[PDB]
Protein backbone atom coordinates (compact mmCIF):
# COMPACT_ATOMS: atom_id res chain seq x y z
CA UNK A 1 0.00 0.00 0.00
CA UNK A 2 2.84 2.40 0.79
CA UNK A 3 4.33 3.66 -2.51
CA UNK A 4 6.86 6.34 -3.55
CA UNK A 5 7.72 6.51 -7.29
CA UNK A 6 10.18 9.01 -8.70
CA UNK A 7 10.05 10.29 -12.28
CA UNK A 8 11.64 13.04 -14.29
CA UNK A 9 15.06 11.63 -14.87
CA UNK A 10 16.65 11.78 -18.29
CA UNK A 11 19.39 13.78 -19.96
CA UNK A 12 20.15 17.35 -18.97
CA UNK A 13 22.32 20.24 -20.11
CA UNK A 14 25.17 21.62 -17.98
CA UNK A 15 23.69 24.80 -16.52
CA UNK A 16 20.19 23.46 -17.16
CA UNK A 17 17.17 23.23 -14.86
CA UNK A 18 15.59 19.74 -14.55
CA UNK A 19 12.87 18.90 -11.98
CA UNK A 20 12.11 15.52 -10.38
CA UNK A 21 8.88 14.24 -8.91
CA UNK A 22 8.13 11.62 -6.27
CA UNK A 23 4.51 10.64 -6.06
CA UNK A 24 3.27 8.67 -3.04
CA UNK A 25 0.31 6.61 -1.90
CA UNK A 26 -1.02 4.43 0.86
CA UNK A 27 -0.21 6.67 3.77
CA UNK A 28 -0.94 10.13 5.07
CA UNK A 29 1.57 12.21 3.11
CA UNK A 30 1.26 15.08 5.57
CA UNK A 31 2.77 13.27 8.55
CA UNK A 32 6.14 12.68 6.89
CA UNK A 33 9.51 14.22 6.22
CA UNK A 34 10.88 13.38 2.81
CA UNK A 35 14.48 12.80 1.96
CA UNK A 36 16.23 13.18 -1.38
CA UNK A 37 19.49 11.23 -1.77
CA UNK A 38 21.57 10.45 -4.89
CA UNK A 39 24.03 7.72 -5.86
CA UNK A 40 26.55 8.83 -8.50
CA UNK A 41 27.99 6.17 -10.86
CA UNK A 42 30.69 4.32 -8.94
CA UNK A 43 30.60 6.88 -6.12
CA UNK A 44 28.81 6.49 -2.78
CA UNK A 45 25.16 7.23 -2.00
CA UNK A 46 24.82 10.79 -0.77
CA UNK A 47 22.16 12.78 1.10
CA UNK A 48 20.99 15.98 -0.64
CA UNK A 49 18.32 17.42 1.68
CA UNK A 50 14.92 16.98 3.29
CA UNK A 51 11.60 18.72 3.86
CA UNK A 52 9.82 18.57 7.22
CA UNK A 53 6.30 17.48 8.08
CA UNK A 54 3.17 19.58 8.67
CA UNK A 55 3.74 19.72 12.44
CA UNK A 56 7.29 21.07 11.95
CA UNK A 57 6.01 23.34 9.18
CA UNK A 58 7.36 22.03 5.86
CA UNK A 59 10.77 23.55 6.46
CA UNK A 60 13.42 22.21 4.12
CA UNK A 61 17.10 21.54 4.70
CA UNK A 62 19.80 20.95 2.07
CA UNK A 63 23.43 19.86 1.92
CA UNK A 64 26.23 22.34 1.28
CA UNK A 65 26.42 20.98 -2.22
CA UNK A 66 22.88 21.34 -3.50
CA UNK A 67 22.72 24.55 -1.45
CA UNK A 68 22.02 27.46 -3.67
CA UNK A 69 21.12 25.15 -6.57
CA UNK A 70 18.39 22.66 -5.63
CA UNK A 71 15.08 23.13 -3.85
CA UNK A 72 12.70 20.64 -2.28
CA UNK A 73 8.97 21.20 -2.47
CA UNK A 74 5.83 19.15 -1.92
CA UNK A 75 2.19 19.11 -2.99
CA UNK A 76 0.53 18.49 0.35
CA UNK A 77 -2.87 18.19 -1.30
CA UNK A 78 -1.81 15.70 -4.02
CA UNK A 79 1.01 13.86 -2.26
CA UNK A 80 3.86 14.66 -4.63
CA UNK A 81 7.35 15.62 -3.49
CA UNK A 82 9.44 17.56 -6.01
CA UNK A 83 13.13 18.23 -6.53
CA UNK A 84 13.73 21.24 -8.73
CA UNK A 85 17.39 21.19 -9.75
CA UNK A 86 18.89 24.29 -11.37
CA UNK A 87 22.36 25.32 -12.60
CA UNK A 88 22.95 21.63 -13.42
CA UNK A 89 26.41 20.16 -13.92
CA UNK A 90 28.18 16.98 -14.92
CA UNK A 91 28.69 16.08 -11.24
CA UNK A 92 24.91 15.89 -10.88
CA UNK A 93 24.71 12.61 -12.79
CA UNK A 94 23.33 10.00 -10.41
CA UNK A 95 20.22 8.01 -9.57
CA UNK A 96 17.78 9.91 -7.43
CA UNK A 97 15.88 8.35 -4.61
CA UNK A 98 13.19 9.81 -2.47
CA UNK A 99 12.22 8.34 0.92
CA UNK A 100 9.80 9.18 3.74
CA UNK A 101 11.17 9.56 7.26
CA UNK A 102 9.00 8.99 10.33
CA UNK A 103 8.57 6.68 13.35
CA UNK A 104 10.71 4.08 11.59
CA UNK A 105 13.26 6.28 9.82
CA UNK A 106 13.55 6.04 5.96
CA UNK A 107 11.55 2.82 5.85
CA UNK A 108 10.24 3.31 2.31
CA UNK A 109 12.40 4.48 -0.54
CA UNK A 110 11.40 5.06 -4.12
CA UNK A 111 12.89 2.96 -6.94
CA UNK A 112 15.01 5.75 -8.36
CA UNK A 113 15.26 8.02 -11.44
CA UNK A 114 18.45 8.39 -13.52
CA UNK A 115 19.92 11.67 -14.63
CA UNK A 116 22.99 12.25 -16.84
CA UNK A 117 24.27 15.79 -17.30
CA UNK A 118 26.08 16.19 -20.59
CA UNK A 119 26.78 18.73 -23.33
CA UNK A 120 27.34 15.78 -25.65
CA UNK A 121 25.10 14.57 -28.50
CA UNK A 122 24.75 11.00 -29.75
CA UNK A 123 28.19 9.89 -30.94
CA UNK A 124 29.18 6.59 -32.53
CA UNK A 125 32.01 4.60 -30.84
CA UNK A 126 35.48 3.97 -32.27
CA UNK A 127 36.53 0.34 -31.87
CA UNK A 128 40.17 -0.73 -31.84
CA UNK A 129 41.51 -4.28 -31.45
CA UNK A 130 44.19 -4.67 -28.76
CA UNK A 131 46.70 -7.27 -29.84
CA UNK A 132 49.73 -8.35 -27.73
CA UNK A 133 53.26 -8.74 -29.03
CA UNK A 134 56.47 -10.49 -27.96
CA UNK A 135 54.52 -12.05 -25.08
CA UNK A 136 50.82 -12.94 -24.82
CA UNK A 137 50.54 -12.90 -20.99
CA UNK A 138 49.64 -15.89 -18.76
CA UNK A 139 50.82 -19.53 -18.53
CA UNK A 140 50.13 -20.71 -22.13
CA UNK A 141 47.22 -18.25 -22.19
CA UNK A 142 46.83 -15.08 -24.23
CA UNK A 143 44.95 -11.93 -23.31
CA UNK A 144 43.51 -9.91 -26.14
CA UNK A 145 41.40 -6.80 -25.82
CA UNK A 146 39.05 -4.34 -27.50
CA UNK A 147 39.01 -0.63 -26.86
CA UNK A 148 35.57 1.04 -27.34
CA UNK A 149 36.05 4.79 -27.14
CA UNK A 150 34.41 8.13 -27.92
CA UNK A 151 30.77 7.05 -27.64
CA UNK A 152 27.68 8.65 -26.10
CA UNK A 153 25.26 7.81 -24.48
CA UNK A 154 25.71 4.59 -22.53
CA UNK A 155 25.64 1.82 -23.21
CA UNK A 156 27.49 -0.43 -25.65
CA UNK A 157 27.47 -4.21 -25.68
CA UNK A 158 30.76 -5.93 -26.25
CA UNK A 159 30.78 -9.62 -27.10
CA UNK A 160 33.49 -12.15 -28.03
CA UNK A 161 32.92 -14.43 -31.00
CA UNK A 162 29.21 -13.62 -30.98
CA UNK A 163 28.84 -14.89 -27.42
CA UNK A 164 30.96 -18.00 -27.78
CA UNK A 165 33.85 -16.61 -25.76
CA UNK A 166 31.96 -16.10 -22.52
CA UNK A 167 34.55 -17.36 -20.06
CA UNK A 168 37.68 -15.32 -19.43
CA UNK A 169 36.02 -12.02 -20.33
CA UNK A 170 36.19 -8.71 -18.41
CA UNK A 171 34.26 -5.70 -19.64
CA UNK A 172 35.36 -2.70 -17.55
CA UNK A 173 32.93 0.11 -16.54
CA UNK A 174 32.93 3.07 -18.96
CA UNK A 175 34.81 6.19 -18.00
CA UNK A 176 34.24 9.75 -19.19
CA UNK A 177 36.89 11.57 -21.23
CA UNK A 178 35.60 14.98 -22.36
CA UNK A 179 31.84 14.18 -22.54
CA UNK A 180 32.20 10.83 -24.21
CA UNK A 181 32.66 7.40 -22.70
CA UNK A 182 35.43 4.87 -23.27
CA UNK A 183 35.23 1.24 -22.39
CA UNK A 184 37.65 -1.69 -22.89
CA UNK A 185 37.13 -5.41 -22.81
CA UNK A 186 39.56 -8.26 -22.40
CA UNK A 187 39.46 -11.97 -22.95
CA UNK A 188 41.88 -14.78 -22.17
CA UNK A 189 42.12 -17.77 -24.51
CA UNK A 190 44.73 -20.58 -24.58
CA UNK A 191 47.69 -19.84 -26.86
CA UNK A 192 46.55 -22.77 -28.99
CA UNK A 193 43.37 -20.97 -30.36
CA UNK A 194 45.01 -17.69 -31.22
CA UNK A 195 46.28 -16.65 -33.57
CA UNK A 196 45.43 -19.92 -35.36
CA UNK A 197 41.71 -19.41 -34.69
CA UNK A 198 39.76 -16.21 -35.05
CA UNK A 199 38.82 -13.98 -32.16
CA UNK A 200 36.40 -11.15 -32.84
CA UNK A 201 34.88 -8.65 -30.46
CA UNK A 202 31.38 -7.42 -31.38
CA UNK A 203 30.48 -3.89 -30.24
CA UNK A 204 26.88 -2.62 -30.45
CA UNK A 205 25.97 1.00 -29.68
CA UNK A 206 22.16 1.04 -30.06
CA UNK A 207 21.81 4.84 -29.70
CA UNK A 208 23.56 5.26 -33.06
CA UNK A 209 22.56 1.95 -34.64
CA UNK A 210 26.16 0.75 -34.83
CA UNK A 211 27.35 -2.81 -34.59
CA UNK A 212 31.06 -3.20 -35.30
CA UNK A 213 32.78 -6.58 -35.33
CA UNK A 214 36.55 -6.30 -34.87
CA UNK A 215 38.83 -9.21 -35.65
CA UNK A 216 41.64 -9.35 -33.15
CA UNK A 217 44.68 -9.90 -35.30
CA UNK A 218 48.36 -10.25 -34.56
CA UNK B 1 29.57 20.38 12.76
CA UNK B 2 29.41 16.78 14.03
CA UNK B 3 32.09 15.08 11.90
CA UNK B 4 31.19 11.39 11.31
CA UNK B 5 33.55 8.50 10.81
CA UNK B 6 32.40 5.06 9.68
CA UNK B 7 34.76 2.09 9.42
CA UNK B 8 36.03 0.16 7.83
CA UNK B 9 35.77 1.41 4.24
CA UNK B 10 36.08 -2.21 3.09
CA UNK B 11 35.34 -5.46 4.89
CA UNK B 12 36.60 -8.91 3.69
CA UNK B 13 34.49 -11.76 5.05
CA UNK B 14 33.97 -15.47 4.68
CA UNK B 15 30.34 -16.49 4.60
CA UNK B 16 29.13 -17.59 8.00
CA UNK B 17 31.56 -15.28 9.82
CA UNK B 18 30.63 -12.29 11.97
CA UNK B 19 31.09 -8.71 10.85
CA UNK B 20 31.16 -5.47 12.78
CA UNK B 21 30.99 -2.06 11.24
CA UNK B 22 31.35 1.01 13.42
CA UNK B 23 30.07 4.55 13.14
CA UNK B 24 31.62 7.13 15.52
CA UNK B 25 31.20 10.86 15.99
CA UNK B 26 33.43 13.67 17.27
CA UNK B 27 30.52 14.87 19.40
CA UNK B 28 27.44 13.19 20.84
CA UNK B 29 24.50 12.97 18.47
CA UNK B 30 21.85 12.54 21.16
CA UNK B 31 18.95 14.86 20.38
CA UNK B 32 17.46 17.43 22.79
CA UNK B 33 14.41 15.18 23.13
CA UNK B 34 16.56 12.37 24.50
CA UNK B 35 16.36 10.22 21.39
CA UNK B 36 19.23 9.14 19.16
CA UNK B 37 18.39 9.00 15.48
CA UNK B 38 21.24 6.74 14.27
CA UNK B 39 20.24 4.58 11.36
CA UNK B 40 21.76 1.82 9.30
CA UNK B 41 20.97 1.36 5.63
CA UNK B 42 21.89 -1.41 3.25
CA UNK B 43 22.35 -0.57 -0.42
CA UNK B 44 23.04 -3.50 -2.69
CA UNK B 45 24.38 -3.28 -6.27
CA UNK B 46 21.62 -1.77 -8.36
CA UNK B 47 19.03 -1.63 -5.58
CA UNK B 48 17.50 1.15 -3.58
CA UNK B 49 18.74 1.51 -0.01
CA UNK B 50 16.93 -0.55 2.61
CA UNK B 51 16.57 0.36 6.31
CA UNK B 52 18.03 -2.21 8.69
CA UNK B 53 17.97 -0.49 12.09
CA UNK B 54 16.61 2.87 13.33
CA UNK B 55 17.16 4.80 16.58
CA UNK B 56 20.51 3.05 17.26
CA UNK B 57 19.13 -0.40 18.18
CA UNK B 58 15.70 -0.75 16.69
CA UNK B 59 15.64 -3.38 14.01
CA UNK B 60 13.13 -2.40 11.29
CA UNK B 61 10.42 -4.84 10.30
CA UNK B 62 11.59 -7.67 8.06
CA UNK B 63 15.28 -7.31 8.94
CA UNK B 64 16.73 -10.67 10.11
CA UNK B 65 17.72 -11.10 13.75
CA UNK B 66 21.37 -11.67 12.80
CA UNK B 67 21.69 -7.89 12.23
CA UNK B 68 22.47 -5.99 15.44
CA UNK B 69 23.04 -2.32 16.19
CA UNK B 70 24.54 -0.73 19.38
CA UNK B 71 26.24 2.20 21.04
CA UNK B 72 25.24 5.50 22.42
CA UNK B 73 26.50 9.00 22.28
CA UNK B 74 29.57 9.02 20.07
CA UNK B 75 30.38 5.39 19.17
CA UNK B 76 27.91 2.99 17.53
CA UNK B 77 28.09 -0.46 15.97
CA UNK B 78 26.28 -2.62 13.42
CA UNK B 79 27.12 -6.27 13.80
CA UNK B 80 26.14 -8.99 11.42
CA UNK B 81 26.02 -11.91 13.77
CA UNK B 82 26.45 -14.53 10.96
CA UNK B 83 27.14 -13.05 7.48
CA UNK B 84 25.23 -14.55 4.57
CA UNK B 85 25.67 -14.25 0.75
CA UNK B 86 22.56 -12.07 0.64
CA UNK B 87 24.16 -9.41 2.84
CA UNK B 88 27.00 -8.55 0.52
CA UNK B 89 26.43 -4.92 -0.30
CA UNK B 90 27.42 -1.45 0.83
CA UNK B 91 26.46 -0.45 4.39
CA UNK B 92 25.87 3.13 5.51
CA UNK B 93 25.18 4.58 8.93
CA UNK B 94 23.13 7.79 9.01
CA UNK B 95 21.91 10.48 11.41
CA UNK B 96 20.10 13.61 10.25
CA UNK B 97 19.52 15.39 13.52
CA UNK B 98 22.90 17.14 13.53
CA UNK B 99 24.79 19.16 10.96
CA UNK B 100 26.47 17.92 8.91
CA UNK B 101 23.62 15.52 8.10
CA UNK B 102 24.95 12.63 6.05
CA UNK B 103 25.61 9.05 5.09
CA UNK B 104 28.94 7.56 6.09
CA UNK B 105 31.44 6.84 3.28
CA UNK B 106 30.11 3.34 3.50
CA UNK B 107 31.49 -0.05 4.29
CA UNK B 108 31.54 -2.50 1.43
CA UNK B 109 31.14 -6.07 2.51
CA UNK B 110 33.26 -8.22 0.16
CA UNK B 111 34.12 -11.92 0.14
CA UNK B 112 37.49 -13.03 1.53
CA UNK B 113 39.83 -15.17 -0.55
CA UNK B 114 43.52 -16.03 -0.83
CA UNK B 115 45.76 -13.41 -2.26
CA UNK B 116 46.64 -13.55 -5.96
CA UNK B 117 49.08 -11.68 -8.13
CA UNK B 118 47.64 -9.78 -11.13
CA UNK B 119 48.13 -11.02 -14.70
CA UNK B 120 49.33 -7.87 -16.40
CA UNK B 121 49.25 -7.10 -20.15
CA UNK B 122 50.26 -4.07 -22.11
CA UNK B 123 49.00 -3.20 -25.67
CA UNK B 124 50.47 -0.71 -28.17
CA UNK B 125 48.06 1.58 -30.07
CA UNK B 126 46.38 -0.10 -33.10
CA UNK B 127 47.39 1.15 -36.56
CA UNK B 128 43.67 2.00 -36.91
CA UNK B 129 43.58 4.47 -34.03
CA UNK B 130 46.83 6.12 -35.15
CA UNK B 131 45.46 6.65 -38.65
CA UNK B 132 43.11 8.96 -36.76
CA UNK B 133 45.85 10.85 -34.91
CA UNK B 134 45.43 9.41 -31.43
CA UNK B 135 47.35 6.82 -29.42
CA UNK B 136 45.98 4.93 -26.40
CA UNK B 137 48.32 2.48 -24.64
CA UNK B 138 46.32 -0.05 -22.66
CA UNK B 139 47.30 -2.13 -19.63
CA UNK B 140 45.13 -4.85 -18.22
CA UNK B 141 45.74 -6.19 -14.70
CA UNK B 142 43.21 -8.88 -14.10
CA UNK B 143 42.44 -11.35 -11.39
CA UNK B 144 44.31 -9.95 -8.41
CA UNK B 145 43.35 -9.79 -4.73
CA UNK B 146 43.19 -7.78 -2.55
CA UNK B 147 41.77 -4.91 -4.64
CA UNK B 148 44.54 -2.66 -3.38
CA UNK B 149 46.96 -2.00 -6.27
CA UNK B 150 48.89 0.95 -7.78
CA UNK B 151 49.72 1.44 -11.45
CA UNK B 152 52.38 3.75 -12.76
CA UNK B 153 53.22 4.60 -16.41
CA UNK B 154 56.64 5.40 -17.79
CA UNK B 155 57.66 6.71 -21.17
CA UNK B 156 61.37 6.35 -21.95
CA UNK B 157 61.91 5.90 -18.19
CA UNK B 158 60.19 8.99 -16.81
CA UNK B 159 56.96 8.50 -14.93
CA UNK B 160 53.87 9.97 -16.51
CA UNK B 161 50.82 11.29 -14.71
CA UNK B 162 48.37 13.16 -17.00
CA UNK B 163 46.33 11.30 -19.61
CA UNK B 164 45.61 8.19 -17.63
CA UNK B 165 42.13 6.80 -17.04
CA UNK B 166 41.66 3.72 -14.90
CA UNK B 167 38.61 1.53 -14.40
CA UNK B 168 38.15 -1.44 -12.04
CA UNK B 169 35.68 -4.26 -12.07
CA UNK B 170 33.75 -5.32 -8.99
CA UNK B 171 34.64 -8.55 -7.23
CA UNK B 172 34.11 -11.29 -9.77
CA UNK B 173 30.94 -13.26 -9.16
CA UNK B 174 32.88 -16.55 -9.56
CA UNK B 175 36.46 -16.33 -8.25
CA UNK B 176 36.23 -13.36 -5.84
CA UNK B 177 38.86 -11.35 -7.71
CA UNK B 178 39.18 -7.88 -9.18
CA UNK B 179 40.55 -6.58 -12.48
CA UNK B 180 41.68 -3.14 -13.59
CA UNK B 181 42.36 -1.29 -16.85
CA UNK B 182 44.74 1.60 -17.16
CA UNK B 183 44.79 3.54 -20.41
CA UNK B 184 47.28 6.22 -21.35
CA UNK B 185 46.07 8.33 -24.25
CA UNK B 186 48.47 10.60 -26.12
CA UNK B 187 48.60 12.34 -29.49
CA UNK B 188 49.99 10.30 -32.39
CA UNK B 189 52.81 12.83 -32.29
CA UNK B 190 53.71 12.20 -28.65
CA UNK B 191 53.54 8.47 -29.21
CA UNK B 192 55.93 8.72 -32.19
CA UNK B 193 58.18 10.97 -30.12
CA UNK B 194 58.95 8.23 -27.56
CA UNK B 195 59.75 4.56 -27.90
CA UNK B 196 59.60 2.91 -24.51
CA UNK B 197 56.26 2.58 -22.74
CA UNK B 198 56.01 0.86 -19.39
CA UNK B 199 53.10 -0.22 -17.27
CA UNK B 200 54.25 -0.87 -13.69
CA UNK B 201 51.98 -2.56 -11.12
CA UNK B 202 52.48 -2.57 -7.32
CA UNK B 203 50.66 -5.21 -5.28
CA UNK B 204 51.11 -6.87 -1.85
CA UNK B 205 51.66 -10.23 -3.54
CA UNK B 206 55.22 -9.03 -4.23
CA UNK B 207 57.89 -6.53 -3.21
CA UNK B 208 59.11 -6.42 -6.78
CA UNK B 209 56.93 -4.24 -9.07
CA UNK B 210 55.37 -6.20 -11.90
CA UNK B 211 56.54 -4.48 -15.06
CA UNK B 212 55.12 -4.82 -18.58
CA UNK B 213 56.72 -2.91 -21.37
CA UNK B 214 57.05 -2.71 -25.15
CA UNK B 215 59.17 -0.59 -27.47
CA UNK B 216 57.33 1.24 -30.28
CA UNK B 217 60.42 0.18 -32.25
Amino acid sequence: EVKLVESGGGLGQPGGSLRLSCATSGFTFTDYYFNWARQPPGKALEWLGFIRNKAKGYTTEYSASVKGRFTISRDNSQGILYLQMNTLRAEDSATYYCARWGSYAMDYWGQGTSVTVSSAKTTPPSVYPLAPGSAAQTNSMVTLGCLVKGYFPEPVTVTWNSGSLSSGVHTFPAVLQSDLYTLSSSVTVPSSPRPSETVTCNVAHPASSTKVDKKIVP
Amino acid sequence: DVLMTQTPLSLPVSLGDQASISCRFSQSIVHSNGNTYLEWYLQKSGQSPKLLIYKVSNRFSGVPDRFSGSGSGTDFTLKISRVEAEDLGVYYCFQGSHVPRTFGGGTKLEIKRADAAPTVSIFPPSSEQLTSGGASVVCFLNNFYPKDINVKWKIDGSERQNGVLNSWTDQDSKDSTYSMSSTLTLTKDEYERHNSYTCEATHKTSTSPIVKSFNRN
